[PDB]
């Protein structure tokens, strides 16, 4: 019988490269292009992590169509946080092992605000030095962290799942350390960041959705994630979504 | 309306 963290760590996705071509100059639409190509491409893994993920398979279908859809941009943007830390520790940022933008690349024209938005995230995991067992947990929450406002056709299953997942966070602050009273320390530290990720991802989505509507940057999405975009749109514009807090 | 490709994904249904 194996464990949940075990199993957390085999079906996490493997780094996807981007394919990009380093012999035509860099412009920015190109790159967001690019960037949005290979969202769609690591969104699709997501969706095959989600199916393999224990408990998730329990929800009704229209939960899991709906977790998706509320909390993509999180998971991609945790990802991202994770490899930047991981490689460069947070100073540049890792979408994929052939599609590094550091701090040169970050000056063309409409890159620099949204770069310097995605790397809070990275910095965020320098500060706190997070552990990967303590990523893997956190990653599973932020699935589990937007909710409709009128709730989920199986909100009975939904959440025992959020409760399994918060108790493994839990074992992974532990194992990182003993069962000091630093320990809930953490757990608040690490709760805290999950909290303060609703902000930072709502950053990017305002991006997402402007780049998606205004035509005339000519920003391309692959067909996964424009028909999410387009279907999630209407609904964040009229507030009817929740975030689930830890804290006030 | 409903993301097609993340429905087909979810459900696998023929
Ligand atoms: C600032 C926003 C947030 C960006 C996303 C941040 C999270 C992410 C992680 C990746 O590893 C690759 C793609 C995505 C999923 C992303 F990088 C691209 O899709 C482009 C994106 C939406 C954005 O750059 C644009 O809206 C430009 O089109
Ligand atoms: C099957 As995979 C490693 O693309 O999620």
């Amino acid at each position: 019988f194996p464990t949940l963290i075990s199993l957390l760590e085999v079906i996490e996705p493997e780094v996807l490269y981007s394919g990009y071509d380093s012999t035509l100059p860099d412009t920015s639409t190109r790159l967001m292009s690019t960037l949005n190509r290979l969202g769609g491409r690591q969104v699709v893994s997501a969706v095959k992590w989600a199916k393999a993920l224990p408990g998730f398979r329990n929800l009704h279908l229209d939960d899991q169509m709906t977790l998706l859809q509320y909390s993509w941009m999180s998971l991609m943007a945790f990802s991202l946080g994770w490899r930047s830390y991981k490689q460069s520790n947070g100073n540049m940022l890792c979408f994929a092992p052939d599609l590094v933008i550091n701090e040169e690349r970050m000056q063309l024209p409409y890159m620099y605000d949204q770069c310097q938005q995605m790397l809070k995230i990275s910095s965020e995991f320098v500060r706190l030095q997070v552990s990967y067992d303590e990523y893997l947990c956190m990653k599973v929450l932020l699935l589990l962290s937007t909710v409709p406002k009128d709730g989920l056709k199986s909100q009975a299953v939904f959440d025992e799942i959020r409760m399994t997942y918060i108790k493994e966070l839990g074992k992974a602050i532990v194992k990182r350390e003993g069962n000091s009273s630093q320990n809930w320390q953490r757990f608040y530290q690490l709760t805290k960041l999950l909290d303060s990720m609703h902000e930072m991802v709502g950053g990017l989505l305002q991006f997402c959705f402007y780049t998606f509507v205004n035509k005339s940057l000519s920003v391309e999405f692959p067909e996964m994630l424009a028909e999410i975009i387009s279907n999630q749109l209407p609904k964040f514009k009229a507030g009817s979504v929740k975030p689930l807090l830890f804290h006030q | 309306s409903r993301p097609a490709i993340l429905y087909a994904l979810l459900s696998s249904s023929l």
